[PDB]
C-alpha cells in the first residue's frame, strides 16, 4: 500500500532543513557524502527519509542509485531515480496533468511529481503535497512544469 | 535559459563534473566553493554511475589540489591546477574504463 | 611543481586560456577572479596568436557570461555557464580557423 | 647602439609598479589589454617602456605580438617574445652563464635574461641589473635558473 499521510509529512519535516543539516539528521554515507559536497540536493535524500520512516524502506537490490544512513536504510540522491522509483512501486497515479498549475492539485494530498524545463540541475522535482502547499515550500519561477502527477496519500 | 546539462554524454558529464568539484576544492571565496559544489551536482543529477566514481575522481583531483604552482607574478594558480587535472591519462582512463556506461 | 603550461599545444592552450577567462568573468571574488586572471595570462604567454584571437574568444565568453542560470537548489550556477562555454562549436570553431598556428 | 644604463634604469622605474598602474600609465591598447586583463605579466611591457623611452623603440613591423600605448609606439607583451627580440637587435651578449646565480653578474650594468624551470606563466624573465640588484627586485625563489645572460649598457 502506500505511506499514511500524516506519518508522511511528519517524516519530511524532520528533514525539511539545508541540505548540510539533513546529513547530520541521517548520518552514515548520506552524512559523509553531504560534508564532502557529493550532495548538494536535498529532495531526493527527503524523499527517501519520508520512505524509510513510514514503514514503506527503499529496498537494497532496487535498480537506483543509493546510499545508507546511520539508520542502515537507503537514500536514493538523483531526482529522476526518486520518480522512476515511485513510478514502480506506488501504483497507478491518481492524478496526471499537463501543462500543471498548482490549483489542479487542491484538494488532494500526497506525493507530487512535478517535471519540467528551465532548471539547470535536473528535469523535476518531488516533494509532498497536503492540498494547499508543498512541505518544502519555504525552499522553493523560471521552471516551466510540463507534467505534474500526484500519488495520493491515506 | 535553461543550460546544457542534458546534452552531454556520460563521460562528457563525468569531465564537466571532475572540472567543476576541482574547482570547489582549490577556491578558498565560500560563494564561490558553493556556486562550484552546486555545478558539479548538476553533473551527478544526469550520471549513470554509482557514487564510487566520483570519489575516485575526487583521488586524482586532490593530487592536483594539493600541488604548489609558482611564477613570476603573483599567485597561487588555482584555477591551473583543475586545468592540468582535467587533462590527466588517469582521470581519462578511469572516465573510459567505467562499468556504467 | 611546475604546471603543465609548456605541454600544451596551441589549440589546447586557446582553449585552456578560454576556460579561465570565462572564470575570471563569472566569479565575483577579487582573489579567485586574479586567480583566474593569472592563470590566463600564462596560456597567452606560450600562445602563437595576437591578441585579437583572446578578445573574439572573450566576445564568446560574454554570451555565456551574462546568462541567468536556475535549478532547484540555490545557486547562480556561474561554474556552469564556462563548462556550457567551452563546448561552444563557435569557439572551438574559431579556435581551428586561427590564422597563427 | 644600445640604451645607456641611466637612462634605461630611469625609464624602468617610471613603470616599476602593479601592472594595472603600468596599463595607467602608458595607456593606449596596452591600458585596454591591462583593465581587461588580458596583461598581467608587466615584465615585457616594461621591457618595451625602457627602449621606447631610450631612443631604440621597437619597430613596428618587428616579428614580435605588439600594442601601442597612447604615445603611439608599441609594447612587446610576451616575455619569450621579448627574449628573442632583444637577441635579435642587442648584438652579441656580454655574459653568458650556465647554472647561474646574482654573484656571477657583480660589477656589470646593463639588461639581463635569465631563463630557468619552476615557474608556471614563463620560461624566464628580462629586466635591469646596475651590478647589485635588479631594477624590480621589489616586485620577485622556486624559480632555478638555467642561463643567465646579460648585455651590457653603457
Amino acid at each position: 500500500n502506500r505511506p499514511s499521510f500524516n506519518e508522511a509529512w511528519l517524516a519530511f519535516r524532520k528533514v525539511n532543513h539545508s541540505v548540510a543539516d539533513v546529513g547530520s539528521i541521517i548520518g552514515g554515507n548520506v552524512g559523509k557524502n553531504i560534508t564532502g559536497g557529493y550532495f548538494q540536493n536535498a529532495c531526493p535524500i527527503r524523499m527517501s527519509y519520508v520512505l524509510n520512516a513510514t514503514g514503506f524502506p527503499i529496498a537494497r537490490n532496487s535498480p537506483y542509485a543509493k546510499v545508507s544512513g546511520a539508520d542502515n536504510k537507503f537514500y536514493i540522491y538523483r531526482v529522476n531515480d526518486m520518480i522512476d522509483y515511485l513510478t514502480h512501486t506506488m501504483g497507478k497515479p491518481d492524478l496526471i496533468v499537463n501543462n500543471p498549475k498548482q490549483s489542479d492539485f487542491i484538494g488532494k494530498k500526497g506525493i507530487i511529481v512535478v517535471k519540467g524545463h528551465g532548471w539547470s540541475n535536473a528535469r523535476g522535482h518531488v516533494t509532498l503535497w497536503n492540498g494547499s502547499i508543498c512541505s518544502d515550500q519555504c525552499h522553493l519561477g523560471p521552471f516551466v512544469p510540463e507534467v505534474g502527477t500526484l500519488w495520493i496519500l491515506p | 535559459q535553461e543550460a546544457l546539462t542534458t546534452q552531454y554524454s556520460q563521460s562528457e558529464l563525468l569531465k564537466n563534473w571532475a572540472l567543476s568539484h576541482c574547482l570547489a576544492l582549490v577556491y578558498k571565496d565560500d560563494v564561490v566553493k558553493n556556486d562550484a559544489r552546486a555545478t558539479a551536482s548538476a553533473y551527478l543529477e544526469y550520471g549513470k554511475q554509482s557514487v564510487e566514481i566520483y570519489h575516485e575522481i575526487d583521488e586524482i583531483a586532490k593530487k592536483y589540489s594539493g600541488l604548489k604552482y609558482n611564477g613570476s607574478i603573483s599567485s597561487d594558480f588555482n584555477t591551473m591546477k583543475c586545468i592540468d587535472f582535467i587533462h590527466d591519462r588517469e582521470l581519462n582512463e578511469l572516465i573510459k574504463r567505467r562499468v556504467e556506461k
